[PDB]
RNA sequence: AGCAGAGUGGCGCAGCGGAAGCGUGCUGGGCCCAUAACCCAGAGGUCGAUGGAUCGAAACCAUCCUCUGCUACCA
RNA sequence: ACGAGACUCUGGCAUGCUAACUAGUUACGCGACCCCGGUCGGCGUAACUUCUUAGAGGGACAAGUGGCGUUCAGCCACCCGAGAUUGAGCAAUAACAGGUCUGUGAUGCCCUUAGAUGUCCGGGGCUGCACGCGCGCUACACUGACUGGCUCAGCGUGUGCCUACCCUACGCCGGCAGGCGCGGGUAACCCGUUGAACCCCAUUCGUGAUGGGGAUCGGGGAUUGCAAUUAUUCCCCAUGAACGAGGAAUUCCCAGUAAGUGCGGGUCAUAAGCUUGCGUUGAUUAAGUCCCUGCCCUUUGUACACACCGCCCGU
């Protein structure tokens, strides 16, 4: 069981993403966006570094994640062009923190989902919409509007029970937020 | 027929080993150590069992007849040259071994060679090749 | 990158039989490969079911070969 | 970008020498069909004939040399 | 004797729920007529230890051990 | 004047020429089966070279047409046309401290010559394994694996001097590897119309280290040889490991070509994962370049000439 992290199916242009590299090809390289349900991406050979490289696997490092910026996307066709050269050194810590909050939210909701025993794609998307995407749209922040909401809801059960998802599933989610997020 | 029958036994516990029932009966019985592809066709030809059925729907009397063909294959008119263990150095009998006699008799033959101190036994004790082939270029997974 | 090791049933249960009998004669192209993909059964089992449906007369033959066979539905008119 | 350039198709008039580092490119003299007076030079990859009409994604650049 | 830091490949170091890596050292191969530079691959890990929470911890909990930052023999 | 070319061999065609019971074709008769007509690599004999064999001659030469070119050498496309670039053989001056004294009763010098570095017999070794490297073979599967049936070739070779050891149709026995009395060929006659493999068709298998892959290993039976153990080889049943399309780097090739697939010869008493030939199926891409690795000619530069893998300055 797996799905996308945020409510957007494909990210917008000039947006930072953390992506997992899969294989290296001739014109580009095949990657997998872990926060967008492992969709197909492309990184260019000339875009890997601003200076002269000596080997392809100087900067490939197959299996380890990296930070990229979306240069051109195609929402109707499902193609995203990634960029490695156009990144700032100060963006890496904020991207890592955002991915940390997103991955702990995904792990907590996956744990709550396997407790509640709801194994379906549409039902799992409904659980995400009733659990995290509602507060994300309420706080108007794609990722920063969720972890602060769990941090407030760990101490405020009235703020926790604002979403009308269920009763026993809401109690299980509150128990998971109380035990994990401390 | 093609619908699953009642008491369709999935896992078959035969001769203290694990046998899948989803495989063909000419091939599901080949998972037993000691019996292979060629001798499996003879056994299901002596017994009146067709080769078009899976192993998971057969019952006690036919699998019991097949186990009798396993244990005593000589007097069901299986030819003597079809066997794996012939003309024994201990007693001189023709027999087919099914993993227990096979494993302990292979172990007893290896300790017999190691006790008799033949160079086949010394090569088996050292952990080398016995059939007389070149070791200079191959066998690189011997020891670290 | 999910593996999802397929475990195809060797024979039909209850739901597969009427699911086949209601949906397979309502499809455009029928081959044992696409029957095994859609109904998560074995390849030879799909061949036996298609031979049964051919003997029943609800499927017309198009071409036969030792590699694969081609089957299609009846005309709805 | 944010601009869809309409695709124009052009027919050659004369083939020139083969350019490129390995000699894999070729200089051709193409001409437009919406107004048959304009002649530019483009870089093509692959074998071309005389009277062979090519598709052009853009109609604004000019042919550069082997470098 | 009192409070804190560190305990991770031969060496130094990053890490905090889904999970053994980095720089360096060693071995081997390629490139070349050959060597040095350059590239590739691998071996090398009780993550100091005990019991427990958790579906699941090297990290969370309590203790001890080893080396340091401050008080110093305080009767 | 040598080299290139010129020259030779082979392939590609000629219903024209010479010829065939050690090659066939076409007609005729007989015989066999079927429903009046088809099949016979069944039997036998009246012409012939259409198939086959191999001899002499012919044919392609930029020959024609349209362009480019100083309209000179030549180039491009097209028509008629079996081919408008088939493949090999031979291959100059100069030198290499290239390899061979283990090809030779070809060989200078040195060593040794009866307790022999000559020679012979018996046994062993050239195969022995922490590891690295090169040439190759089988596979990592469903364009597939197994099982039946259908169905098509060409190069070859064959009873040897001391030298004994040939290729094989046919009958029986045995699952098979194999065994015995029987017939031909010293070869277009006999194996043989060389019923080859890949392919073709029809079942079984169903994404599973699986019916892929056959390494390792146990037991048994035959053949060769005086002798197999460190299994010569072959056959039968078990045993079913690694391997999920392969890093840096690197090899070969452009038309019946690469590649897949099998058959001959060399070694051979027993004998091919090698090599040389042969045949079947049969493609992708390209008609260019000097970027890489190198080669040919002219000009220029040089402190080099055992020749840049050279020479040389300083702590």
């Amino acid at each position: 069981l797996s799905c996308r992290f945020y409510q957007h199916k494909f990210p917008e242009v000039e947006d930072v993403v953390m992506v997992n590299v899969r294989s290296i090809a001739e014109m580009g390289a095949y990657v997998s966006l872990l926060e967008y349900n492992n969709i197909e991406g492309m990184i260019l050979l000339s875009e890997l570094s601003r200076r002269r490289i000596r080997s392809i696997n100087k900067l490939i490092r197959i299996g380890r994640n990296e930070c990229v910026v979306v240069i051109r996307v195609d929402k109707e066709k499902g193609y995203i062009d990634l960029s490695k050269r156009r990144v700032s050194p100060e963006e890496a810590i904020k991207c890592e923190d955002k991915f940390t909050k997103s991955k702990t939210v995904y792990s907590i909701l996956r744990h709550v989902a396997e407790v509640l025993e709801y194994t379906k794609d549409e039902q799992l998307e409904s659980l995400f919409q009733r659990t995290a995407w509602v507060f994300d749209d309420k706080y108007k922040r794609p990722g920063y509007g969720a972890y602060d909401a769990f941090k407030h809801a760990v101490s405020d059960p009235s703020i926790l029970d604002s979403l009308d998802l269920n009763e026993d599933e809401r109690e299980v989610l509150i128990n998971n937020i109380n035990r994990r997020l401390t | 027929s093609l619908v699953i029958p009642e008491k369709f036994q999935h896992i078959l516990r035969v001769l203290n080993t694990n046998i899948d029932g989803r495989r063909k009966i000419a091939f599901a019985i080949t998972a037993i150590k000691g019996v292979g592809r060629r001798y499996a066709h003879v056994v299901l030809r002596k017994a009146d069992i067709d080769l078009t059925k899976r192993a998971g729907e057969l019952t006690e009397d036919e699998v019991e007849r097949v186990i009798t063909i396993m244990q005593n294959p000589r007097q069901y008119k299986i030819p003597d040259w079809f066997l794996n263990r012939q003309k024994d150095v201990k007693d001189g009998k023709y027999s087919q071994v099914l993993a227990n006699g096979l494993d302990n008799k292979l172990r007893e033959d290896l300790e017999r060679l190691k006790k008799i101190r033949a160079h086949r036994g010394l090569r088996h004790f050292w952990g080398l090749r016995v059939r007389g082939q070149h070791t200079k270029t191959t066998g690189r997974r011997g020891r670290t | 990158k999910v593996r999802d090791k397929l475990n195809n049933l060797v024979l039909f249960d209850k739901a597969t039989y009427d699911k086949l009998c209601k949906e397979v004669p309502n499809y455009k192209l029928i081959t044992p490969a696409v029957v095994s993909e859609r109904l998560k059964i074995r390849g030879s089992l799909a061949r036996a079911a298609l031979q049964e449906l051919l003997s029943k007369g609800l499927i017309k033959l198009v071409s036969k070969h030792r590699a694969q066979v081609i089957y299609t539905r009846n005309t709805k008119g | 970008t944010s601009r869809v350039q309409p695709i124009k198709l052009a027919r050659v008039t004369k083939v020139l020498g083969r350019t490129g580092s390995q000699g894999q490119c070729t200089q051709v003299r193409v001409e437009f069909m919406d107004d048959t007076s304009r002649s530019i030079i483009r870089n093509v990859k692959g074998p071309v004939r005389e009277g062979d009409v090519l598709t052009l994604l853009e109609s604004e650049r000019e042919a550069r040399r082997l470098r």
